[PDB]
């Protein structure tokens, strides 16, 4: 898991 | 990483006077989607970190109405209206659009008074303490501001290295002012050697260094 | 409302691995990542790595990749945080934190009161206390609080009566490995030949209590 919670919604 | 660069550094305010710590990143904080990724909080020695503004310029739920934060997208400002004795402590800035998360250098606040210069005083080491084979020399220095001062040792006139510590309180909340101790630690067959013990104080408030000393016993 | 809650403080030996525990509640655990970060003594804060609870992946920093491993058990609301082949460098309070975005909406970040981690290999031992005799206007003495382990010890005066004027430091850790104190109070030079002053030090890992007189040699 390389996803920063800022890029969630996307 | 996202470099943040805090400043300044040291923040000395009087009283019911405004104070202004600014923070900028290497890249913009504000994503896309309009939410800038930039938080202050405030570190007080022996506690969590307290959040006073995040995502730019909310502020965090029991917070005083005093402090806001403002900034575009690369260059943020904390804001203090009225700074009290409850403000002082180390300020941090921190961006988390980017893992790993990185902080600013810091801010130590402090309340900002009058000069004054400390009390010195000189302590021999205690006859309980020789007889286990040590002997301690301490050098109080009290009620002082600003927080800089220089203690020197000398033994027999000779000035010492390596040989000591100090620590230094924090900021009083009623008189506004630091106490420092150092220690010049040492054998008892060294100290027996040696006759006058001395610490030399360096501080803005004295016109010039000065000494409190004694002669090994008496 | 939303809290995260460690485990206690953790004296620990150069290579031993620790292990902390950072428990939660007031929201759902799955929807938000646990990010862990701690500040060194005489050092500015460091991000050691994250974890998001549903799935189980983990991102650590360059730093910390092979000897920092992250879990958690959603059935407790439980995040972890082992640390192996811990060093000087590694004595820190280290913090877990509730990141701020869940998918649907962003906000503030929740932080733990904190863990303290000392890596050391000294011995719990209890203070021998020394008095700062007065002098022979204003008079200065005290108490120097000398080889004890770990922290903290407290000082009081009189037992709690003469708080005015008093100065208890921060401990400094000497090459031994040991910890040491000095409590100070400022009193008027009228008083010393006829008050009394003692100091209370107590040392709790050791079972130290000790009352020691403060008079003028």
């Amino acid at each position: 898991d390389m996803v920063d919670s800022p890029q969630l919604a996307t | 990483d996202v470099v943040m660069t805090q400043s300044p550094l040291s923040l000395p305010v009087t009283p019911g006077e405004p104070a202004s710590i600014s923070c900028r990143s290497s890249q913009s904080l504000l994503h896309r989607s309009g939410h800038k990724y930039l938080h202050w909080y405030l570190q007080r020695p022996g506690q969590s970190p307290q959040v006073l503004i995040y995502l730019g310029s909310n502020r965090a739920s029991g917070v005083p109405d005093r402090f806001s934060g403002s900034g575009s997208g690369t260059d943020f400002t904390l804001k203090i209206s009225r700074v009290e004795a409850e403000d002082v402590g180390l300020y941090y800035c921190m961006q988390t659009l980017q893992t790993p998360w990185t902080f600013g250098q810091g801010t130590k606040v402090e309340i900002k008074r009058t000069v004054a210069a400390p009390s010195v005083f000189i302590f021999p080491p205690s006859d309980e303490q020789l007889k286990s084979g040590t002997a301690s020399v301490v050098c109080l220095l009290n009620n002082f501001y600003p927080r800089e001062a220089k203690v020197q040792w000398k033994v027999d006139n000779a000035l010492q290295s390596g040989n000591s510590q100090e620590s230094v309180t924090e900021q009083d909340s009623k008189d506004s002012t630091y106490s420092l101790s150092s220690t010049l630690t040492l054998s008892k067959a060294d100290y027996e050697k040696h006759k006058v013990y001395a610490c030399e104080v360096t501080h803005q408030g004295l016109s010039s260094p000065v000494t409190k000393s004694f002669n090994r016993g008496e | 409302q939303v809290q995260l809650v460690q485990s206690g403080a953790e004296v620990k030996k150069p290579g031993a691995p620790v292990k902390v525990s950072c428990e939660t509640s007031g929201y759902r655990f799955s929807d938000y990542n646990v990010h862990w970060v701690r500040q060194a003594p005489g050092q500015g804060p460091e991000w050691i790595g994250r974890i998001s609870p549903n799935s189980g992946g983990t991102k650590y920093a360059q730093k910390f990749q092979g000897r920092v491993t992250m879990t958690r058990d959603m059935s407790m609301n439980t995040a972890y945080m082992e640390l192996s082949g811990l060093r000087s460098d590694d004595t820190a309070v280290y913090y877990c934190v509730r990141g701020h975005c869940d998918g649907t909406t962003c906000s503030r970040a929740y932080w733990g009161q904190g863990t303290l981690v000392t890596v050391s290999s000294a011995s719990t031992k209890g203070p021998s206390v020394f008095p700062l005799a007065p002098s022979s206007g204003t008079a200065a003495l005290g108490c120097l609080v000398k080889d004890y382990f770990p922290e903290p010890v407290t000082v009081s005066w009189n037992s709690g009566a003469l708080t005015s004027g008093v100065h208890t430091f921060p401990a400094v850790l000497q090459s031994s490995g040991l910890y040491s104190l000095s409590s100070v109070v400022t009193v008027p030079s009228s008083s010393l030949g006829t008050q009394t002053y003692i100091c209370n030090v107590n040392h709790k890992p050791s079972n130290t209590k000790v009352d020691k007189r403060v008079e003028p040699k």
